[PDB]
């Protein structure tokens, strides 16, 4: 038996799946800790590693990237869970090590791999509080190249009335994603600031784990792949909409929630986005 | 003669105990840097820097962590230059904890 | 695997600090008994006995101390069998402090 | 210039000194950490050590015994301080080590030396919370032999309504001594119980330190030698009063203070004792 994580429902992915839009032929790079290609509920197309000491993109020693990958594209079958874009082609771009840590230049190189292999969507469930010119340049280049770039906003909760959005989420070219629970309430940990764009389910999100496992995680990390998977469905319905057009759609058809410093534009609704 | 002796613990949770201590090390900067620190020499060095001031230990600038929320409690207890210390801080996840010192939490 | 790490300090006075820590040692019972204890092996043994319970460490029975009143504050911080500990006790004078453990305060 | 510690005055020693009673020919054993015989304001007659690893009774590595000794008998001259019984013959019976610690059997042996060398007065500014049959036997033997035995009550303050008097102070044959300040107020640290006999000055008591020094200490330790010195003055006035008679005198002519659980019979007054 296959179960459908609440978060996939909340954003209205299943409405699109029934109309025959599953993310087919869309290339999504999950820039992360790798993806366990041996999981029964995943189908990984290719990828590469930028971690000098861990050169196999399909061996996830952290488990994070595998979870993220399943929220984007766990397969539509009769086992496990179900992803937002179950037919998307999934690429493992490994830039975080076993301990989850990654150098800035690894990240950048990951992004550069993604641009040159014609990825359609990038997901970066990673962050840091300092920005860098090369990092900025890399994200901007991706968006100039036609890639939809999605990132989680950060897990630093609120802090007075200053922005707690980290990088790369902070950069205008990036869709920065905060976490809501099943009740559309901002998770306490979700970063706030004028740079936050949209919200997605980020609280106890069921997904694939390495070793034919399944489990629930919390974080703006879990939120992000819901928007990335959402971009893949739209591209699968409208294959020559630009990244500007996909983004716009996602941002203008949200379900407004609280004030935009906490909730950005609100909860995405992919069925509404896809028109 | 530096009265210098610290104990560092780490466990998953948001307060001292409602957070079982899963790992614990001891650090001695005086006379010489010793203890149970896969990085004694360095931590001492880090402290030397900021002069025993937890709260003045800059993050990374150069490192990214996954955006998972799995909090970790760090406690520090002892004395530095014969001044008592009892620090405690919750990090978002462990990667965040490690991007903090250089070496102190190099654990 | 025993999460075991303690820091002991001693200074003259009646409270934690209004009592500058003049001496400080670290003790590790796990895996093996180590640390900065002119008596590591033993203290561990003492703790083993009473099972990490400061407050159940019998005095002397066999030793006399001078009847000078010069108080000493002892603090203990860390974890024993992964259970947090923060003990503090004022003794009349140091001799009284030393007649207490066997070895723990064998410092 | 010689100064007179307040405590020597409080008990009225100087009244006796002027009548010519200074403790002359009385043998007092200070059972303790040794006595620095090289101090200018002390005259040590003899003694012995029971500390196996520190065999010289006139080398005080702790400093305690030297202070105690000066409260009993610092010399009457034009320097330092002045003792209660400035002409007493002072014996160093060393039973505490450099760290102040002593085994029970050392103490006992000290007492046995004192009995066999015909000491008149014993001072024990030492204690422990457990008693022992041999300890009891030793103190009782001393009193059977005619020795006045004085000890400090202990520094364990109050504890509910249980006795905090330690050993040997607890034994009926011993005069147990608590500490008052210059205002006749019980020091906070002074032990209480039905076993306390008398009070003496025990708060910032000036006395000799090793290395031609002087300094002030606190404790029932500092109180005790005031009573021992007081016993020596009485013996010097009345050389064939028994120990029972000296004790009685000390106990019946006290200045009543608070309730006897805290203050015993009160503050000794040697001038009143000596009749
Ligand atoms: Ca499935
Ligand atoms: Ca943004
Ligand atoms: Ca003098
Ligand atoms: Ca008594």
């Amino acid at each position: 038996a296959q179960s459908v994580p609440y978060g996939v429902s909340q954003i209205k992915a299943p409405a699109l799946h029934s109309q025959g839009y599953t993310g087919s032929n869309v290339k999504v790079a999950v820039i992360d800790s790798g993806i366990d290609s041996s999981h029964p509920d995943l189908k990984v197309a290719g990828g590469a590693s930028m971690v000098p000491s861990e050169t196999n993109p399909f061996q996830d020693n952290n488990s994070h990237g595998t979870h993220v990958a399943g929220t984007v594209a766990a397969l539509n079958n009769s086992i496990g869970v179900l992803g937002v874009a179950p037919s998307a082609s999934l690429y493992a771009v490994k830039v975080l090590g076993a301990d989850g840590s990654g150098q800035y230049s690894w990240i950048i190189n990951g992004i550069e791999w993604a641009i040159a292999n014609n990825m359609d969507v990038i997901n970066m469930s990673l962050g840091g509080p300092s920005g860098s010119a090369a990092l900025k340049a890399a994200v901007d280049k991706a968006v100039a190249s036609g890639v939809v770039v999605v990132a989680a906003a950060g897990n630093e909760g609120t802090s007075g009335s200053s922005s707690t959005v980290g990088y790369p989420g902070k950069y205008p070219s990036v869709i920065a994603v905060g976490a809501v629970d099943s009740s559309n309430q901002r998770a306490s940990f979700s970063s706030v600031g004028p740079e936050l764009d949209v919200m997605a389910p980020g609280v106890s999100i069921q997904s694939t784990l390495p070793g034919n496992k399944y489990g629930a995680y919390n974080g703006t990390s879990m939120a992000s792949p819901h928007v990335a998977g959402a971009a893949a469905l739209i591209l699968s319905k409208h294959p020559n909409w630009t990244n500007t057009q996909v983004r716009s759609s996602l941002e203008n058809t949200t379900t407004k929630l609280g004030d935009s410093f906490y909730y950005g534009k609100g909860l995405i609704n992919v069925q509404a986005a896809a028109q | 003669y530096a009265p210098s002796a610290l104990v560092l613990t780490v466990g998953k949770g948001v307060s001292a105990t409602t957070a079982a201590p899963e790992r614990a090390v001891t650090l001695t900067c005086a006379p010489g840097p010793s203890g149970t620190h896969p990085a004694a020499g360095s931590a001492c060095a880090d402290l030397a820097a900021v002069g025993g001031d937890l709260n003045a230990l800059t993050r990374g600038e150069d490192v990214m962590c996954p955006m998972v929320y799995d909090p970790v409690l760090l406690t520090v207890d002892g004395v530095w230059q014969g001044k008592r210390v009892s620090y405690e801080r919750v990090f978002s996840n462990e990667c965040e904890m490690n991007a903090h010192g250089s070496s102190v939490f190099a654990f």
